[PDB]
RNA sequence: CGCGACCUCAGAUCAGACGUGGCGACCCGCUGAAUUUAAGCAUAUUAGUCAGCGGAGGAGAAGAAACUAACCAGGAUUCCCUCAGUAACGGCGAGUGAACAGGGAAGAGCCCAGCGCCGAAUCCCCGCCCCGGGGGCGCGGGACAUGUGGCGUACGGAAGACCCGCUCCCCGGGGGGCCCAAGUCCUUCUGAUCGAGGCCCCGUGGACGGUGUGAGGCCGGUAGCGGCCCCCGGGCCCGGGUCUUCCCGGAGUCGGGUUGCUUGGGAAUGCAGCCCAAAGCGGGUGGUAAACUCCAUCUAAGGCUAAAUACCGGCACGAGACCGAUAGUCAACAAGUACCGUAAGGGAAAGUUGAAAAGAACUUUGAAGAGAGAGUUCAAGAGGGCGUGAAACCGUUAAGAGGUAAACG
RNA sequence: CCGUCUUGAAACACGGACCAAGGAGUCUAACACGUGCGCGAGUCGGGGGCUCGCACGAAAGCCGCCGUGGCGCAAUGAAGG
RNA sequence: GCGGUGAGCCUUGAAGCCUAGGGCGCGGGCCCGGGUGGAGCCGCCGCAGGUGCAGAUCUUGGUGGUAGUAGCAAAUAUUCAAACGAGAACUUUGAAGGCCGAAGUGGAGAAGGGUUCCAUGUGAACAGCAGUUGAACAUGGGUCAGUCGGUCCUGAGAGAUGG
RNA sequence: GACUCUUAGCGGUGGAUCACUCGGCUCGUGCGUCGAUGAAGAACGCAGCUAGCUGCGAGAAUUAAUGUGAAUUGCAGGACACAUUGAUCAUCGACACUUCGAACGCACUUGCGGCCCCGGGUUCCUCCCGGGGCUACGCCUGUCUGAGCGUCGCU
């Protein structure tokens, strides 16, 4: 889990927020792996990742990267989409397969939280006040 | 002080070259609206940033 | 405080609302901007009918609305098979296939086959090379009636 | 200007140029795909476009 | 609307009551005239105004369609009466007939010379000279706000189709041109008062 | 009225584009009418004033029929100096009184290759206008 | 006991490339309060909000059903109107609170892995040779059988026969410049007039601005589907229908338990940790936990995608029943300036001579500042912080009065 | 000797030396009733769309059972109904 | 302030301001005369507000009374003559009389200041009297290194890389 | 007669009112563009007389080119016959662009290198001086040089 980074366990105010120990992080351990490979290799593009064994202490993932400037990749349609600038650091905007699952996307009644395209997009729309011209 | 670095001596050189009156021929330009150097510094009253 | 008589109101304004207010003062601006993109698209597709493909007849899906009928997303593959036109030529003709729509009944199957055949007799198909008509249409048919259709097909 | 124009002529068509001779436009614009691999299309995509081209039709009223 | 940040982009705190000054908030720091002088209130120099004008005031009003159509009919019927048209101040003492109907050759006019000559023959030209007499400056702060010149309203030409009739007038001061299929209460009753003098074409 | 939505009508924006206007735009703003002889000898109505034109004043205190040579075009103040529009100051010395070139009238032009070709250009564009009188 | 394959792994100022920082209005991912409200307060609320951290684009995200439904069925996403202050949550208090159908805007669909067949049919690099990357060579290197390319993806697909139909497809308006109608007519005002009379002229132009007041006609412009000028916008190649024989799918994932946050989600809506941990007529969903059984529905654990949508930042424009110099931005001006503070940071005041400098020559008293004459100007009762120039307050002249402080009815 | 709070102010209660200028029941939403108007068992386009080329005009007009929908025309029961 | 309207008003003088001038209205207020002023303004019918001030230890700006008052009193001290000068209690030169009294009121530095250094000129402001003086104002000038310091070294400590 | 009080005229002090407005604010539209090819930012510099603002980079209140067609202007200066072919302003596509800064040899309230090429004193010899070029981290493809009681083969 995620220990809350507060000195000596003293969060301040309101005992619903007194939690330090049993707290959990919102993204998964696989998604934390894809971020750490993408921050180190900034010139590459994170494609996807998988699981190769745990431990009690550690957990190991192999992360598939793509160099977007090699001409075995820029000269291949159906993989040259990742050379577009809108796919830079796509593990940090949370949209590889591992980080996508923490966002609550999906179709149906189980996924009404993200029915604009994210949780913040839905929340923004149902909390603006539409003041038309002819109220 | 007498012991100073080079980039402080050059900082003090800029601040005493702009510590100067306005030229008298400036006042005769068309659309003047300026009459004295309003940002003139004195060593005894207003100290420098440095 | 409640004063004497009236509703127990619960107004939803406890949540810093005036930071998020969508005014509508660009409303006549965007009715003009949308309308200038209808007029611009309709002259890009110059005899093609200004509104997109033909849409099927679709029965509305609940007990409140099943007496009325509307236009759907597209024609099912079973309607395309028995009207006898391929599912990959049909978008090039303006028919709009919908591949995930089932046909549970027969007379709603037949009403869209009848719609498809009546469309196919009605559209005018120009040849690829205008200097050499292969199978499309007669050149007299393409002259006095080659106008763009307005509104839905 | 005479010196720089001679160098532009010297590297007219060599494989690699100095960085101050090759064009400046914008850092982001130098990263985009050039005009040949922008319009490369696969064989599965270019078989679909000869078999099923967009037709020119009209619908009479 | 006034700016959302106006009067609040200062750091200011009240001082309390040990000091013998009022308990209004005061600008902090030192060294300038601004320091320790009042802030944030509507009574403070350079403060926020009271109830700052928001942009979501209800600017627009809707009127029922039957009520808008009945303002038109009441405005057209008031302009067939010579008393109500003259009380609106128009110079129709030599106009041959109300409602004044001219024939559809007028709709294909091109030049302003033949346009003015039409209004002189129909004796509707003294009404244009009351517009030229009334051209003066507006009084007030409108002159800084692009509303410098004011003038009288003149006649209202009402046509069926444009074949040149808009370009032919368009330049005579105080001439409103209405298409008959799209009539407007803001132009057939200026100021809210009935009885604008209207000139009709025969097809309209 | 103005129908172009791209040219403005705003009083404070038209004054701003007039008072600090660049000096080749000030040259067009500092134009002047031609005389009645020169409007029909040429076909041009008005022409931007030049260093050595001859001109006469039609408004103000120095109004009269004396012909004066332009002696300086002071585009910084939108004003021109003519040889005999003078007054003497307290010293006894004499200064020129600047007057705005919209209040003078060019009685002869100072011609050269550039002022010919822009004087045939302003004559051609009227002839395209006078054939549209149909 | 060396030589050589490969595998793992090092070092280079190796040959060629790429990332880092900024901005951040809007966008995505995290992290995440407390004022406050509950008339106290601890759950709730404030609020998935401020602040904090990361990452983008001209939009972004989302997206072609592991969907909605239960009907005579709809059919990717996004946005609008409505559903609706409703179902539901809630010290069931305060408060909170969606979705589906319906109507619109826009509309577009696709690709792998796998399974298989095709003599790896594939890609990068280098060298030479022909066009301004193309094309062609190399007993040239290398990647790659630990799997590149073609065909092909759930809407089925393939291979065979059989019937039928043919001649393909792709690639090599905008910007800028200069111009275009008509009174300085007569008379009279004025310091000057763009005024006031009179006689008009242009009008597809009577918008606005400048000009010594107030201008369609003096000047720039304005109007015009007005003009002229310059500049930019070889490759590749069968398809369909029937029939037989075959081929069919993503795992420490689903799912279950439990803990924590979250949600309208209520015997658990989503997300995460940890433990357990799959199946193949299976799996998911079918808003009350469970067993049983019919039925419907979709195909999760891989990927791409325009439009409709957002925009307090940027570049560039246009407008206003807005403000008019203590107002409007803090800033109409040498303003984030002077100044203050070690620093983080805080942060002003200040517009107007006149049409034109014509900015007072000269004389005279004084050491000078300052005066007196003289002069400019329509005006110095406009003299360089100078338009107008109020009051508080002060000097002076004039008039009236004065030992219960003035003032007042 | 005025403003103020107060049972009670000339007060030995508080604030006020003087003058100018600024200075405080606003706007949005939701209700309730009262009043004016239009239509009337209906009513309303509010969203969208259509209309010489956008001075005014970001206005105005039009749609058709685009009337989808809101409210109203039927109540009661926790619910089957 | 906006839509209308007064063939409204105005350089033959608008607004504004002033007024022992004339009046009107119960009043809110208004009209007229006069003076000053120098370019715009107002009436009716509607429309819209950031719409009326004596107060808030109200905000900002100005100004009084107090008041020519408190004051210009810590560390013993001045005087005569001359010079320059419009002008001398305060400048300079001389003469006297004195004080710091070598742990200085002396002679040099480190921090810190930043041109104050040095000439000449001014005589408005500033130096809380005054100045012919100045650390003020103006105009010029001035800091020279193989050996004197920095630079180099490590100290308490600070700090990347591998992890 | 002073003083004080009241009122007016005139004179001050003061800067309200009024008129003005190259400024804001608000709404809308169209675009929607930074950077290792050195950005944003900062420093110092640059004019005949020049402090600030503004513009600019040792080519420094700008060079070229193109359009424009006689100025700029506070003073001076000398220009430019305007075709022996161009003043000025605008545009801007050519060229230039000091130091710091992601900031790039290492370091920084300071300073010291290393490598290669060129020049000068040398008269290849590499000591001195000047000049030029390179010398950051991460990472990809490829190359070269390796390492292993890793897996093996042939000896
Ligand atoms: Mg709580
Ligand atoms: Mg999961
Ligand atoms: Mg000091
Ligand atoms: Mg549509
Ligand atoms: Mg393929
Ligand atoms: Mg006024
Ligand atoms: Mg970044
Ligand atoms: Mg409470
Ligand atoms: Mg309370
Ligand atoms: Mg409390
Ligand atoms: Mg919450
Ligand atoms: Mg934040
Ligand atoms: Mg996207
Ligand atoms: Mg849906
Ligand atoms: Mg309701
Ligand atoms: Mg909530
Ligand atoms: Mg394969
Ligand atoms: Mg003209
Ligand atoms: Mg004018
Ligand atoms: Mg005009
Ligand atoms: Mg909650
Ligand atoms: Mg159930
Ligand atoms: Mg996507
Ligand atoms: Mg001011
Ligand atoms: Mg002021
Ligand atoms: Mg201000
Ligand atoms: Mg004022
Ligand atoms: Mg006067
Ligand atoms: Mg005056
Ligand atoms: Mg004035
Ligand atoms: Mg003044
Ligand atoms: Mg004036
Ligand atoms: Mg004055
Ligand atoms: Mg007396
Ligand atoms: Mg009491
Ligand atoms: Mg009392
Ligand atoms: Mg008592
Ligand atoms: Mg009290
Ligand atoms: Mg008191
Ligand atoms: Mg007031
Ligand atoms: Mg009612
Ligand atoms: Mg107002
Ligand atoms: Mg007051
Ligand atoms: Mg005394
Ligand atoms: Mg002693
Ligand atoms: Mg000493
Ligand atoms: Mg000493
Ligand atoms: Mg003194
Ligand atoms: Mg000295
Ligand atoms: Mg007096
Ligand atoms: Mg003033």
């Amino acid at each position: 889990g995620r220990k809350r980074p507060v000195p000596k366990g003293a969060t301040y105010g309101k005992p619903v927020h007194h939690g330090v120990n049993q707290l959990k992080f919102a993204r998964s351990l696989q998604s934390v792996a894809e971020e750490r490979a993408g921050r180190h290799c900034g010139a590459l593009r994170v494609l996807n990742s998988y699981w190769v064994g745990e431990d009690s202490t550690y957990k190991f993932f192999e992360v598939i990267l793509i160099d977007p400037f090699h001409k075995a990749i820029r000269r291949n349609p159906d993989t040259q989409w990742i050379t577009k600038p809108v796919h830079k650091h796509r593990e940090m905007r949370g949209l590889t397969s591992a980080g996508r699952k923490s966002r609550g996307l999906g179709k149906g009644h189980k996924f009404h939280h993200t029915i604009g395209g994210s949780r913040r997009a839905a929340w923004r729309r149902r909390n603006t006040l539409q003041l038309h011209r002819y109220r | 002080s007498s012991h100073k670095t080079f980039r402080i001596k050059r900082f003090l050189a800029k601040k005493q070259k702009q510590n100067r009156p306005i030229p008298q021929w400036i006042r005769m330009k068309t659309g003047n609206k300026i009459r004295y150097n309003s940002k003139r510094r004195h060593w005894r009253r207003t100290k420098l940033g440095l | 405080a409640p004063s004497r008589n009236g509703m127990v109101l619960k107004p939803h304004f406890h949540k810093d609302w005036q930071r998020r207010v969508a005014t509508w003062f660009n409303q006549p601006a965007r009715k003009i901007r949308r309308r200038k993109a209808r007029q611009a698209k309709a002259r890009r597709i110059a005899p093609r009918p200004a509104s997109g493909p033909i849409r099927p007849i679709v029965r509305c899906p609940t007990v409140r609305y099943h007496t009325k009928v509307r236009a759907g997303r597209g024609f099912s593959l079973e309607e395309l098979r028995v009207a006898g036109i391929h599912k990959k030529v049909a978008r090039t003709i303006g028919i709009s296939v919908d591949p995930r729509r089932r046909n549970k009944s027969t007379e709603s199957l037949q009403a869209n086959v009848q719609r498809l055949k009546e469309y196919r007799s009605k559209l005018i198909l120009f040849p690829r090379k205008p200097s050499a008509p292969k199978k499309g249409d007669s050149s007299a048919e393409e002259l006095k009636l080659a106008t763009q259709l307005t509104g839905p097909v | 200007q005479t010196q720089k124009e001679n160098l532009r002529k010297f590297y007219k068509g060599k494989k690699y140029k100095p960085l101050d001779l090759r064009p400046k436009k914008t850092r982001a614009m130098r990263r985009r795909l050039n005009k040949h691999e922008e319009n490369l299309k696969t064989k599965k995509q270019q078989r679909k476009e000869r078999l099923y081209p967009l037709r020119k039709y009209a619908v009479k009223a | 609307a006034v700016s959302e940040l106006a009067g609040h982009q200062t750091s200011a705190e009240s001082w309390g009551t040990g000091r013998a000054v009022a308990r209004i908030p005061r600008v902090r720091g030192g060294g300038t005239h601004r320091s320790g002088q009042g802030a944030f209130g509507n009574m403070c120099r350079g403060g926020r105004m009271f109830a700052p004008t928001k942009t979501w005031r209800r600017w627009h009003r809707r009127v029922n369609t039957t009520q808008k159509r009945y303002a038109i009919c009441s405005a057209l019927a008031a302009s067939a009466l010579p008393a109500l048209v003259m009380s609106k101040g128009h110079r129709i003492e030599e106009v041959p007939e109300l409602p004044l109907v001219v024939e559809d050759k007028v709709e294909g006019y091109k030049k302003t010379k033949e346009a003015v000559l039409l209004l002189k023959k129909l004796k509707a030209w003294n009404d244009i000279k009351k517009v030229y007499a009334s051209q003066r400056m507006r009084a007030g702060k409108g002159k800084m706000r692009n509303r410098r010149r004011i003038q009288r309203r003149g006649p209202c030409i009402i046509y069926n189709e444009d074949n040149g009739i808009i370009k032919a007038f368009r330049n005579i001061p105080g001439i409103t041109l209405l298409n008959v299929s799209k009539l407007n209460i803001l132009k057939l009753a200026p100021g809210g008062h009935v009885g604008r003098f209207c000139i009709w074409t025969e097809s309209a | 009225m103005k129908f172009n939505p791209f040219v403005t009508s705003d009083r404070s924006k038209n004054r701003k584009r007039h008072f600090n206007a660049p000096s080749h735009i000030r040259r067009k703003i500092m134009s002047s009418p031609l005389s009645k002889e020169l409007r029909q000898k040429y076909n041009v109505r008005s022409m931007p004033i030049r260093k050595d034109d001859e001109v006469q004043v039609v408004r103000g205190h120095y109004k009269g029929q004396q012909i004066g040579k332009v002696v300086q075009v002071y585009r910084k103040k939108y004003v021109i100096y003519i040889e005999r529009v003078q007054r003497e100051k307290a010293n006894g010395t004499t200064v020129h009184v600047g007057i705005h070139p919209s209040k003078v009238v060019i009685t002869r032009l100072k011609l050269d290759k550039d002022r010919k070709k822009i004087l045939e250009r302003k004559a051609k564009s009227r002839q395209v206008g006078k054939e549209k009188g149909k």
